[PDB]
């Protein structure tokens, strides 16, 4: 959940 | 369906020292001739928590693009370490490749990037301030994160 910010990229 | 289809992205010169420029060989197909330009960008995620530390490494306008297959090497200088928060410098970060047509983003390709030291002492006892001249960038090229957004192509 560190990359939850980037959830507009799997 | 979409006028531009990205077929493949190959990560070149990898792994490499932190300061080496990024190199991505992009292949895309154009169904019909495009009236406008395609804007490609490479964005480096300096900090996972804060947007302000994303760095646009390079932006390229390609256009007009005739129908058919297009292949090009997109190269961009390495990020400015003067904008990478110390806590985020060593370990996993993300690099993104984005393309827009008429200002609308239609594809986003992300790669996890692992920045790590190569000397045993540094790996066991990393310096308080990250030493970018001793970091090795390893783009995890075998697993890209892709998102395709359906835009208005007229």
């Amino acid at each position: 959940e560190k990359a939850a910010r980037l959830q507009x990229x799997a | 369906m979409a006028k531009v289809q990205v077929n493949n992205v190959v990560v070149l010169d990898n792994p490499s020292p932190f300061y080496n420029p990024f190199q991505f060989e992009i292949t895309f197909e154009c169904i019909e001739d495009l009236s406008e330009d395609l804007e490609w960008k490479i964005i480096y995620v300096g900090s996972a928590e804060s947007e302000e530390y994303d760095q646009v490494l390079d932006s390229v306008l390609v256009g007009p693009v005739p129908a058919g297959r297009h292949m090009f090497v997109f190269q961009a200088d390495a990020p400015n370490p003067g904008l990478i928060p110390d806590a985020d410098a060593v370990g996993v970060t993300v690099v993104l490749i984005t393309c827009t047509y008429r200002g609308q983003e239609f594809i986003r390709v992300g790669y996890y990037v692992n920045n790590e030291y190569t000397e045993t002492e540094l790996r066991e006892n990393p310096p308080v301030k990250p030493d970018f001249s001793k970091l090795q960038r390893n783009i995890l090229a075998s697993n890209p994160r892709v998102t395709r957004f359906h835009i208005n192509w007229e």
